[PDB]
Order: C-alpha cells, then structure tokens, then sequence
DNA sequence: TTTTTTTTTAAAAAATATT
DNA sequence: ATTTTTTTTTAAATATTTTTTAAAAAAAA
DNA sequence: TAAAAAAAAAT
C-alpha cells in the first residue's frame, strides 16, 4: 500500500493513466488479487450489517459478490486469473501489527458503540472488523474450481505474483486496488475493475513503462521513490511526501545519495530502516514461476454448482443457473481481435 | 492560419454525423496537402482513416501543420446547426484554442459563425501499409447498410465469406441464422449498383456488428463501399467522399 | 414445405400486425394453405389468420404440420426482407427449422434466413358459426384513425349499428367522444366507402388496447369488414386480395 | 356559443403550439372574438391569443363566456381531428361542456367531442401598448431553425439589432454561436423575407429552452414579428392569415 | 428526400433483496 | 501564504426491477 | 487496500 502514488501519477502524468471502461478489453488476460475482491465483497455486500448469514452458519457474502463480478467480467470478455494471497514476509509484520492494533481499536469502539445503540457506527465498526481466514480462501478457491476460472496461490504476496505474470507475458495486466504492482514490476496495471461499472468509477489503467519514460528513471529508482513515498514494508523519511521524493529522486538517483546528503536535525533517518531488503523484495520477490503454471478457462459444471450454492451456500437456483448460462454464452463465441496487433504505432499526435 | 471554405459542406456534415457514433474525441491532422483524421476507437477495435484533400476545398490556404483535439459529438452538434446547402468554412486562429465554423448560406442572407471550443488530446497515429487486398468488394452503400442493419437483429457477428459466385454475409445468433448472398453483377445500367468483386482467394472472416453498424452511418456520402479483405488483415470499409478522398474504416476480425 | 410468395410484403405486414398481440403462435400449415388460429398473450382476443395457397406462387406441402414459432423473432426476421422481396418459406421434414429465402426482385441479393423454433402447442378454436348481422365494410385507414382517436379518451368504445351509418362513442377522463359515419353516394370499390348491412340493433363496449392492436393490419387490406351481433364477439376482418383473410376476434366488455 | 372554422388546421396548430408550455388555460371568448391571455406553469411567460370573429366562418356568442380548458387534453382532441376538418366549436350557456364537431368537407365522417371544463377564475395581466425598438419581421422556419441551432449551444441567446440586420448569438460550454441575418429588400418574394424596422440598438438575453417552446408555433404563419425594445419583454407575434394573431411574451434574462 | 412527430428501446436512479 | 506533509476520520458490490432521461425509426406530411 | 479534509511545520 504505497501512500500517495496514484495521486502522484494523476497530477504528474494524466496521459499515462489511459482511462477507459470495461468495454475496452477483449480477450485480455487479467491477473487479479483475490483478497482485495474478498475484502471488497465482505465489506460492501451487507445484510444491514449481518454479512449474508446463510442457514448453516457460514459467510456467503464474498462468494455472492465475486461470483457475480466474475460472471459480468466474462460478459465483457476479460479473462480473469484470480491470484490468491500468500504468506506475508517478515517485512509486512509491522504493517500487520498496525492492522492488528487498528482491529483492536475498532473492536473496542464496536463494543463501546453497541451499548450506545448508534446502529450505523455499529455497522461501520463491524465493517472495519473483516478478517481473511483459511476457510474463506479455501471455499473461494473451491468456487473457482467449480466455475472453471483458473486461480493461483502466491508463495509470498499476490501483487508480486500478478506483476511477474504480467512480466512473463502470460497475462496482460493486474487488477489491484493496491498500488504495489507498479513496484513489484507490472508494466500495465488496471484499477477499479468492478462489474457494475458504466461511468461511475471506471478503469484507471496505469502504465509503469510510460511513467518510467516520462520521469526518466529505471525500475530500481522507482522502487526507491516508492520507498520514500512509504510502502507497507519499511518506513519512509519523515517530512518527505510525493513532491519531495520526486524532486530528490530526480536530482539524486541512488538511495545513498538520498541518505547521506541529509541532516539528521531536519530529515532524520529512522531506526532499523531497512531500505535494502525492501529494495530486493521489490526487485526479486518470492514468486511462483509464471511460465510453469497453466491458465485454462474450462467449462463449468452447471447443475453441480447450482446444487452446491443451493445446498450449503443457500443461493437461488435460477440466479446461479442464469450466471452459468451467461458464462456459457460468454465462452461460446469467438474472441474479438484487437487492432494494435495488426497495425503498429508510428507516432502520437499533439494538440 | 487555416481556412477551408467548403461549398459542398453537406458531405462534411455527413462525415461528422458518421464520426460521432464511433469515436467521441479525435485530432484532425490538418496539413497544407489536405485535412486528415486517423483516429482509433476507444475499445481499440476500429480505426477511421479520413482524408479531405485540398483540391476539394474551394479556398484552402493552410500554412503549417496543425493538430486540433476536438470533441466530435460537440463538433457534430455544431455542424447540425447548418442545412444541406450552406458553405461551411473551417477557420482556425493563431494558437488555435477555438475552431471558427462559418456557415454561410448560399443566398447570402444568413451567416452563422460558430467558434467552438477544443481540448488537449494525445492520440496515436497507426501505421497503415499500402498493400493489396485479397477480396475487394465494391457494393452499394445503402445495400451494405441494409445488410448490416438486418444482420444486427440476429447476432452480434457476421461471418463474411468471399467465394466464386460472390460475397456471403453469414450471421447467426439466438434468433437462428441468416445468410445474405451477393452475386457479382455487370449487366445493370447504373455503375453504383454494380457489385464488383476483385477475387484473389476465397476468404472467410468474422467481424463484429456494432462496429459495422457504426461504419454504415457514412452511407449518405456516396453509394460505394469498397470492402477490402485478406486472411487476417483488418477489413477496410472505404467510403468515397465526393472529390476529396476517403473515409476508410478499419475493423479487426474475430 | 415450399411456399413461394412474390408479394412478401403481405407476409411482412401480417407479422407486423401479429407481433404486438401474439408473442408465440402455432402455424397450422395445411395443404390448402397457411392457417393460424392462435390467441393473444392475454386471454381476451382471438386471431384467425388464413393464407390460402392460391395467392402463393408455388405452394407445396406434404403433411399437416404445426410450427410453434416466436412471432417477435419471426417479425424481426421478416424485417430483414424488403418491401418487394420474394419470400420463399422452407421447412425440412425432420429438422425443426423454418428457412426463409428473401429473394431480390432482380434476384441479386439472395437472403437465406434459418429460424429456430419452439414446441408450444395450444388447443384449436374454430369459427363458432357467426350469423353476420351487422357487416360494416369501411376503410381501414379510417378504422385505424377511429381507434387511434378514441384510445386517447378512454378504454371503452361504444359501436352502434344503424341504417344511416355507424357510431363510435367513447367516454372517459377527457370527456365524451363520438365518431359517426355515413354511406357513400357513388359506387367506389375499396376506399372512402362505408357500406353497412342491417338485421338487428347492436350496441357493444370494446377495449381500445386490443382494438389498437387490431388496427396494425391497416397496410394489409384497405377495407375493415367489421362483424358483430348481440353477445357475439366482434370480427375485425382484413381480407387480403390475393389470398385468405386475417380475422380478429374481440369479446365485448 | 357556436364557432365554426372552415379550415381547422389553424386551430390544431394553435393547440399544438400552446400544449407544450401552457398546461391549463382560460378561453375568455367574447362576441368580438376568441381571446386567451393565459400564462404558463413556469410562470415566466405570457401567451396572448387573438382569434377574430371575422376569420371564423360561422361565429355566434352572446353571453361572452369565460370557460377554463385543460389544454393538453383539448390538444389531444384536436389531434383526433383531421387536417382539413370543418371544426365547429360549441358550448351551451347553461352547461360547462365544450362541444367540438369535426366535419370533413368531402368525406362523410362527422365526429362530436364534448368536454368537461373545470372552473378557472384566473386574473388577466394586460400588457400596455408601446413603440418597440426592433420590430424585426423574419420567416418562421428561419426562426425555428435559429432557435433549434442555438439551443444546442446553451440556454441563453443574445439578440442584437443594427443597420445590417438582426444578430442572434449564443454562448455555452460547447462553443459560441453567432447567427447574423441581413435586411432583405427583394421584390421576388422568396422564402427569406427578413425586414428590419430599425430604431435603437438593443441587446437582450433570452432563454433558449423557453424559446424552443415559443417556436413550436411555426406552421401558423410563414413569418413572425419579433417586436422588442431594451427593457420590455420580447413580443413574438404569429400573424395568422386574416384570422387573428398569436402574440408571445417573454421577459428577458 | 428531409422534416417533426411518435414511438421503442438502451443508460442511470434509486431504493430494495442479494441473504 | 503557500508548500508540503501527516495526522485523525471516512470508505471499499451486485442484480433484478421499476421508473425514469436521451436517442433513434419508421410512417406518415 | 484506497481517498479526501484539515492541522501544521516547511515554503
């Protein structure tokens, strides 16, 4: 979670963010973080604050939300690779300590607010108490196995796996709300890949190659720039935000030139500030091999998925039947070929 | 520095009525040799290659190369403020942030100046190789618009096959199937109706139909669609604009 | 089954007339010709469509097959034909697909259209021996005008038969609306001729929604042959010149 | 009350003019003629209808009634009329019924339409008579074309009058319209007859959505009369041919 | 042939079930 | 008076349905 | 995992 990166690319390079809709991708393999979608559909999809409690005692909210997201994402021709989250390294343990004390504050404030009877703040601070579990990802990967969409499990982090999937050319893009994929290495990053999307919050297709050309720096210096923005692995220098890190990176390329020309009485270097290992973790992370894995969009079993969602996930028969029929007519037709495959760009045009 | 007096500006109105349903923002590649627009769809499927040469404009005096980023639905709403007889005069000022469009009526009683706003766009210009096509089909434009409008009711994709007898516009969908055959004719008295097919090999391709229905808004320009095909090269849907040039619509197959 | 039709605009106007009132219909294809006694999407109005084999150019049929088709999809396929296109129906013996060949008038643009079919079958209801009391042969553009006028007032038209003419009384939210017709002095065949026969007086209340659906067969024939009696449903007949007739049945309210 | 128009297309075009902005109107008829001074639901613009008794073919009124007519519904009843019907307005002096009898001059269809009229005691706002600065007289198709032109620009038109001619101009977020006409002194009497009655340079801002509802009255006359000055509201006069006039009032922005 | 109109679909509003 | 960063807080859909704005398409003047 | 907004030293 790089603080102030998307705003930096928005106010520096609006040409690099090729803003478009969900109609603009035909047959593009898109490797998506699963855990971002699972938290989005455990937080946004609510029964008034009851997160879709079924008749057996489980949570069917996230399966509902990302099932219909995946059906409308095959309706637009986008081929998803739901890359699941991995076991986080030792550098993200401080960020999960921050998340654990944030959950502790939210739990204490939820127990304060449930006595007060302010039921909207009760809903807010049970929406801030959403935790991913092993059974949530296990039943979600079971749903991916049932509906024929391929999935991957990351060894370390899903953003690194998505970025090396773009880097190997296996997929076209990553679809994360997280901005770490521009530093784990993905040249093309879409954001806000939702199903119900016409004009309300459309796709921010970030381009790492475009911003490295227009600010004039390679991957390692952009990794260092997002260290000084402040990532979720190691801390940043206090007093340096977007514009100061952009100016100091563009005037001083290496991280040693950032460090040694700084007085400690105005810009302190923090204690145990591990920039080298976070640099090596953005350049070479623990990633599963993208050439070794295979991405196959198989035909789903229809009535078995219907009896699964209507026997122990408590859905409607006609709703799941309509969804599997929608994906079946999505996979029936031929793919729509693009025009940049056949014609090559000579040069852009100004105004 | 750019002035383009067009007496027959009805076909300019037809160009911008054809353009607004497909692309919303484009840049005119205005040069001294003519006016061009090579802009691509937002879904990155279809290209519009436009050419209005300087011979068709009756007073063209543009000095240097000018690229003008324009909202084409706004430009078409400006050009809907002229009738079918007015002399649409393109005019651009120094450091042109406005496009002055003078709609002089030919009876010299109504002069409609429309200086309309622009935008900053960075659009790419693709490289089109000038290479010969396998199946060059020259049908009427109204019949092609009719064919695309009928086949859009069945399914979203024609499967167009050229053959020895003629071009076949096969399409299928949830309403069933539809095949439209067009024999090559030469015995008609009108040269617009004569479906001329330049055969090299019989080739079968599949094209989307929303883009083809977007292409067939250019049918009031002239009654000549030059469908040009190859094995995997995109379809050229070429409209002869009357004595300026072409409205070559490109379409990547399926 | 091969039913060639030179005037395919007749079949296109039949499908335009029947697309808004029957969505799924059975097509009782006999050797005598194309026949249809389907009924509407509601349970109010009956449609008796007859297309005899005399108006068809080459009619061939082997067995009395009934095709349950979707009239909306068939009307969208009949919209693909031109207004002068020669339409050749074709049905295979074993395959349940209706092939339509919209041949060009100059026989250039051959338009083969295969249609998928469903298997909806309904019970058949024939003509229940109408006495034909008041037969009002009046122009179809005027009946379409009268129903389009009185649909803007209310959902009740009151039609009264008389010797001097026929009334069309409608009342509702806007107010009273009457439309009175008369005879015609000079003997004119199709247009501007309201000819009425008279056996017993009749005064019935009909809905304007189903009559507005009925008036979509106006480009088929120029004359509406109204026919009604006491407690007998109104027969809006649309006799086509070259073959058959299109009968619209409507129970009074 | 018995008012008869030998050509009722004038009355139908008056109701298609007035149905778009006046929803409820009072028809203050008199023995001198049919008058209306109603004002719209947006309460921004006054409409003056003058229908002289000399233009009526058979006019008769003695009580000088003050009926209040729902105007969209009675425009629907004029939409029930044909374009050449001899329209006979009628109203009995004891009942609140506006009877309308539509008679075709050759065709035998005589249609009677009564109405329910609500009670409307709405006061009159009589405009004074004054000399106007620009009394420009331009064609109605030209003014409809100019208002539909500049309505794509924005909701504001500035109208300038000078020696060369009237100059309509609109500005908005899409562009900047500027329609400059010219004084026409031709003798051949073509489609354009723009005459200037030039007195004093004026420049006033008017809404264009409202002016689109104003120029919905286009097929009443070939020519309009925009009579206006610097502070008074704009007067758009639709001079009906020897039948009366429809004056339209719009306050400037 | 083009108007304007009238009508019929294809985008947003706008909560409710989704459970 | 900016310029810039860093503190708190606020958030994270989907579909079906009905009900609406906007754009067309026949079917006539 | 995102953003806006405001407080507050840097500017």
């Amino acid at each position: 979670g790089i603080q102030g990166l998307a705003k930096l690319i928005a106010d520096v390079a609006p040409s690099a963010i090729r803003e478009n809709d969900i109609k603009s991708y035909f047959g593009r393999k898109v490797a998506i973080d699963a855990s971002m979608s699972i938290y989005q559909f455990l937080i946004a999809v609510r029964q008034g604050g009851d997160v879709l409690q079924n008749e057996e005692g489980e949570t069917t909210s996230h399966l509902m939300g990302m099932f219909y997201r995946t059906i409308r994402m095959m309706e637009n021709g986008i081929k998803p690779v739901y890359v699941f989250d991995g076991k986080p390294p030792q550098l993200k343990s401080g960020e999960l300590a921050k998340r654990s004390e944030r959950r502790a504050e939210a739990e204490k404030q939820l127990q304060q607010a449930q006595a007060a009877g302010a039921e909207q703040e009760v809903e807010k601070f049970t929406k801030r108490l959403v935790k991913v579990t092993k059974q949530h990802n296990d039943e979600c990967k079971h749903l991916l196995s049932l509906m024929g969409i391929p999935y991957l499990d990351a060894p370390s982090e899903a953003e690194a796996s998505c970025a090396a999937l773009v880097k190997a050319g296996k997929v076209y893009a990553a679809a994360t709300e997280d901005m770490d994929c521009l530093t784990f290495g993905s040249p093309v990053l879409m954001r806000h890949l939702t199903a119900s999307e016409a004009k309300k919050l459309p796709i921010q297709e970030f381009h790492l190659s475009r911003i490295l050309q227009e600010l004039g720096l390679n991957q390692e210096q952009f990794v260092d720039l997002c260290i000084l923005l402040g990532s979720d692995y190691c801390e940043s220098i206090r007093g340096i935000g977007p514009k100061r890190a952009v100016d100091l990176i563009q005037k001083h390329k290496s991280i040693e030139e950032i460090v040694r020309r700084l007085d400690p009485n105005k810009y302190p270097v923090p204690e145990n500030w591990l920039h080298k290992e976070a640099h090596q973790l953005f350049l070479e992370p623990e990633v599963l091999d993208p050439e070794s894995v295979e991405l196959k969009w198989s035909e789903p079993n229809e009535e078995e998925l219907i009896k699964f969602m209507c026997g122990e996930k408590q859905f409607s028969e006609e709703r799941i039947r309509s969804g599997v029929k929608r994906l079946s007519k999505s996979r029936q037709g031929s793919t729509q070929g693009r025009l940049d495959d056949f014609f090559k760009v000579t040069g852009s045009l100004s105004s | 520095m750019f002035e383009a007096r067009l007496v027959q500006g009805s076909i300019l109105k037809k160009v911008l009525e054809a353009l607004k349903d497909l692309i919303n923002e484009a840049c005119w590649d205005i040069s001294s040799s003519g006016v061009n627009l090579q802009s691509m769809d937002s879904s990155h499927v279809s290209l519009v290659q436009l050419t209005l040469r300087s011979e068709g404009f009756d007073t063209y005096r543009c000095d240097r190369n000018l690229a003008m980023g324009v909202n084409l639905t706004s430009m078409s709403k400006i050009l809907k403020c002229a009738g079918n007889e007015d002399i649409i005069t393109l005019r651009a000022e120094d450091n042109a942030d406005t496009l002055a469009l003078v709609f002089e009526a030919p009876n010299q009683e109504k002069v409609s100046d429309y200086e309309m706003k622009l935008m900053d766009l960075d659009v790419e210009q693709l490289g089109i190789p000038e290479q010969e096509y396998s199946c060059v089909v020259k049908m009427p434009s109204g019949e092609f618009a009719r064919i695309c409008r009928d086949l859009s009711h069945i399914g979203d994709a024609v499967v167009i096959s050229c053959a020895k007898d003629g071009v076949k516009f096969s399409a299928s969908g949830e309403l069933g199937n539809g095949n439209i055959k067009l024999s090559q004719t030469s015995n008609v008295d009108k040269e617009e109706e004569a479906v001329t097919i330049e055969m090299n090999e019989p080739v079968q391709l599949t094209f989307a139909l929303r883009y083809l229905n977007f292409f067939t808004k250019a049918t009031p320009l002239s009654s000549t669609v030059t469908l040009s095909m190859s094995a995997d090269v995109p379809l050229v849907v070429e409209y002869k604009i009357a004595d300026m040039g072409h409205l070559k619509y490109y379409l990547a197959p399926k």
